């Protein structure tokens, strides 16, 4: 693509220069050119890909949201144009994330912190394609986010301490996931009270600064729990 | 829509 | 452009669609494909090309002040390199509002509210390049925005009553202007001061909705001169 | 850099 010719040290360097300056648009552009270099990514890197994307889509999300809701409101073909324009960029930033994971992230991610890193964010941006997506392509969608939530869930259970915040983060999402895209209410709830009981009873292993790490997610397991239950 | 909280920026 | 398939009704309510959505970018393409169209602007309008380019503009300037801080800081090329990217980019939104001005909003605006409106604009969008600009370009940008507002001034006391929301925003920004563009900030305080006081002086003659909208503008130059002396 | 008051959308 257009960062072909830059260096992988000056797309990193100009990533984290982009995050200063508010501009995930350009931090993702940078990130996308880096993973393309076809080099593994460092934890560092994977947190700089993974913020510039959730910048970009959240945009994405929140503006179809408000589309979306005059256009149920309005029911002239305006409304339902400029919701579908919105959703088509929102599917081909999701289409972009997901075909970097596929193209080669996930199948050269060996070590359980980048391999769940990975598997999460594609059962994330399967998520966001199933808030926007309607009926049988819906369905498959919602089997594709289980599938990378539940792979990544496995691996988290078995490499990871209870505490560790990509297994914290993870249990947070496809509790969500369960919530509101797989209709599965008591299944969110049972997995966000069960994460929150395990990583409670590990964090005496923790030091000050891990320990401020997962306290910060378990409180959005919390969060989640208060409106839930 | 009343969003629930997910991991990292809440950008949207 | 991409914009001249679609109906001028369409592109204003997409525009307002855009709005709501705080989709800028979108709202902005809109509103230059409503302006290409080739008839005049409501004053409705005239606020929805400007709130939409401000907005644009307002994340670029923003982005620019955080990396040039950053690489005056540093004084490799990437710093360099990325405060130019931006730069060309917010140089390029600046060129595209004053091509609108220039064909034709300004010489087809013959009312005091959209000639001043458009004057106002140039004066604004010549300013935001010379917060960028360097030595002798510098100057003649300087100029061309001095020269904007000065026009928009003279039209403003001749046709409009000094409480006029335009009028008001146009005398702030050009207080502004001379602050810390010109460098003039005796120039800027004494038109600060003056346009408040005559302000003041003419609200007795307005109803409640006009009085805030005219004292909302009263209270930007009140924050200024308070900063200022 | 601290920034004055200006018409409108205080975008930046
Ligand atoms: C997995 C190890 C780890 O967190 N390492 C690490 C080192 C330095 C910086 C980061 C980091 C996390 S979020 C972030 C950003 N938004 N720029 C940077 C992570
Ligand atoms: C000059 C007369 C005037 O203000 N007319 C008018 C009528 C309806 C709506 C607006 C307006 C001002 S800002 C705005 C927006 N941000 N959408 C819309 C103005």
């Amino acid at each position: 693509g257009a960062m072909g010719s830059m260096e992988r040290a000056s797309l990193i360097q100009k990533a984290k220069l982009a995050e200063q300056a508010e501009r995930y648009e350009d931090m993702a552009a940078f990130m996308k050119g880096a993973v393309e270099k076809g080099e593994e990514l460092s934890c560092e890197e994977r947190n700089l890909l993974s913020v510039a994307y959730k910048n970009v889509v959240g945009g994405q999300r929140a503006a179809w949201r408000v589309l979306s809701s005059i256009e149920q409101k309005s029911n002239g073909p305006e409304v339902r144009e400029y919701r579908e324009k919105v959703e088509t960029e929102l599917q081909g930033v999701c289409d972009t994330v997901l075909g970097l994971l596929d193209s080669h992230l996930i199948k050269e991610a060996g070590d359980a912190e980048s391999r769940v890193f990975y598997l999460k964010m594609k059962g994330d941006y399967y998520r966001y394609l199933a808030e926007v997506a309607t009926g049988d392509d819906k369905k498959r969608i919602i089997d594709s986010a289980r599938s990378a939530y539940q792979e990544a869930m496995d691996i988290s259970k078995k490499e990871m301490p209870p505490t560790n915040p990509i297994r914290l983060g993870l249990a947070l999402n496809f509790s969500v996931f369960h919530y509101e895209i797989a209709n599965s209410p008591e299944e969110a709830i049972s997995l966000a009270k069960t994460t929150f009981d395990e990583a409670m009873a590990d964090l005496h292993t923790l030091s000050e600064d891990s320990y401020k790490d997962s306290t910060l997610i378990m409180q959005l397991l919390r969060d989640n729990l208060t409106l839930w239950t | 829509k009343l969003m629930f909280k997910t991991e990292g920026p809440d950008s949207d």
